[PDB]
């Protein structure tokens, strides 16, 4: 596994990537961690250039999303303010 | 991957 780092600034239409994965989501194996499905064309994450449709998120800002619902991860995105560190492992 | 938010 790889440990990286990726701060965002907050666009227009956000931060430019969709997130599935939680504990109340459906996946094969153990593996029940926030991860990117898609980055959006334009968008703040494409824009940056580091984040990767896959990624596991597991921290936003100082909100630990490792062991939460999908909702809990959508709202601590969304609460997170104009500029973001996405702690994710690859 | 039921549910999917996009943020």
């Amino acid at each position: 596994y790889e440990y990286e780092e990726i701060t965002l600034e907050r666009g227009n239409s956000g931060l430019g990537f969709s997130i599935a994965g939680g504990t109340d989501n459906p996946h094969i194996g153990d593996d029940s961690s926030i991860f990117i499905t898609k980055i959006i064309t334009g968008g703040a994450a494409a824009q940056d250039g580091r984040l990767r449709v896959n990624d596991c998120i597991l921290r936003v800002n100082e909100v630990d999303v490792r062991d939460v619902t999908h909702s809990k991860a959508v709202e601590a995105l969304k609460e997170a303010g104009s500029i973001v560190r996405l702690y994710v492992k690859r | 991957s039921y549910l999917v938010t996009s943020v």
